[PDB]
């Protein structure tokens, strides 16, 4: 219901705008359809519904490859959780028992 | 004769454009002789445990 | 089941061609897992992240020559 | 109008190749000093000019 | 007018799409060196 | 590629390290000529 009709917007702004109502229409279709390919900007189609927002996520982006990761082989009894902290290993390592006794406190 | 927020899309993609690219450019930047060296030292150091192992 | 979970659906965007064949292309499948890559920053986060990991492959080929350095003497 | 075609395409492949000799310029300037060791752009450039 | 940035951002997009696939195909390749 | 025979020869003298049976006496490092002899006295051994 929201999807469907996101799509049907995107198809819309994609091949047959009706914003400017003559040739500049299909200027429009290529200024969307190239904001869609980058993944930014809008998709403005029509003068009675919100504009199609583009971002990197969208399907048409061609800034998309899959690449490789590996997964985690501790298990939740070895308690590991992590944190990052806005912080060079310098000074976690010289504050680390003023952490541990922060973290403490973070746990009451 | 556009409507101006149309505009300032266009020049919202003159930035985002050049964001890309700058990071493009970023990562035309980096090499990989540090993580070769990883391979290098990978070799000498198995043969100078086999010296010692051997030894 | 929290693998095959999470490989049943393509990421935001991922074409579903794509999404099946990084599963195919996929070297190790008990290790690794596909994961997408999503403009330039992405790569850069990667780069930046292998940058980091290659001193961290380094800092322990250091002090694996300090360990070989006990053993010949 | 033919002639004036060759030299057209002939000028845009001259121009773009100087786009990408100009963006070798912009890379080494925004190269860090303690990398711009790595980037053999340059000296690929000028052996390529002589 | 901007018919002409759409065309440059074609050619400038024709462009990123080949470094971003080779810069992608390098970063598989350094993913699986590091591991 | 550039990884000689250094590699090979430290693995051999393994080889012979770790059947060596611990004399009293180092062993001879022959020559060519000695090792073609050796060779061929060991083979006239073996086909009996």
């Amino acid at each position: 219901p929201t999807q469907s009709n996101q799509l049907i917007n995107t198809a819309s702004a994609l091949s047959a705008p009706t914003l400017l109502g003559d040739e500049r229409d299909a200027i429009l279709a290529k200024w969307n359809q190239l904001q869609a390919f980058w993944g930014t900007g809008k998709g403005y189609f029509n003068n009675n519904i919100p504009p199609v927002e583009f971002t990197q996520e969208n399907p048409f982006c061609r800034f998309k490859a899959v690449g490789y990761s590996c997964m985690p082989s501790n298990k939740d009894e070895d308690g590991l959780v992590v944190l990052v902290f806005n912080k060079k290993e310098t000074e976690i390592r010289s504050q680390q028992q003023q952490l541990v006794e922060s973290l403490h406190k973070v746990l009451g | 004769n556009l409507p101006p927020v149309i505009c300032q899309d266009v020049e919202n993609l003159q930035k985002f454009v050049k964001e890309q690219k700058q990071v493009q450019e970023e990562i035309s930047r980096m090499s990989s002789k540090a993580m070769l060296k990883v391979q290098e030292d990978i070799k000498a150091l198995k043969q100078l445990l086999s010296l010692a192992a051997n030894g | 089941a929290q693998i095959k979970q999470l490989l049943q659906n393509p990421p935001a965007g991922v074409d579903p061609i794509i999404w099946e064949q990084a599963k195919v292309d996929n070297p190790d499948s008990e290790k690794l897992i596909p994961v997408p890559m999503v403009g330039f920053k992405e790569l850069l986060r990667r780069l930046k992240v292998q940058d980091q990991m290659t001193k961290q492959h380094q800092t322990r080929l250091d002090i694996i020559s300090e360990d070989i350095s006990e053993l010949q003497k | 109008i033919q002639r004036n075609t060759l030299n057209i395409d002939k000028l845009k492949i001259e121009t773009a190749q100087e786009l990408k000799n100009a963006e070798i310029a912009l890379r080494t300037q925004k190269t860090p000093p303690g990398l711009q060791h790595e980037y053999a752009a340059p000296a690929d450039y000028f052996r390529i000019l002589v | 007018q901007l018919e002409s940035l759409i065309n440059k951002w074609s050619l400038e997009l024709e462009d990123q799409e080949r470094h971003f696939l080779q810069q992608a195909t390098q970063v598989n390749a350094w993913d699986r060196t590091l591991i | 590629d550039t990884e000689g025979f250094g590699e090979l020869l430290q693995q051999a003298e393994q080889l012979a390290a770790e059947t060596e049976g611990i004399s009293e006496l180092p062993h001879v490092e022959r020559n060519l000529q000695e090792i073609q002899q050796a060779g061929e006295r060991l083979r006239s051994r073996t086909l009996t």
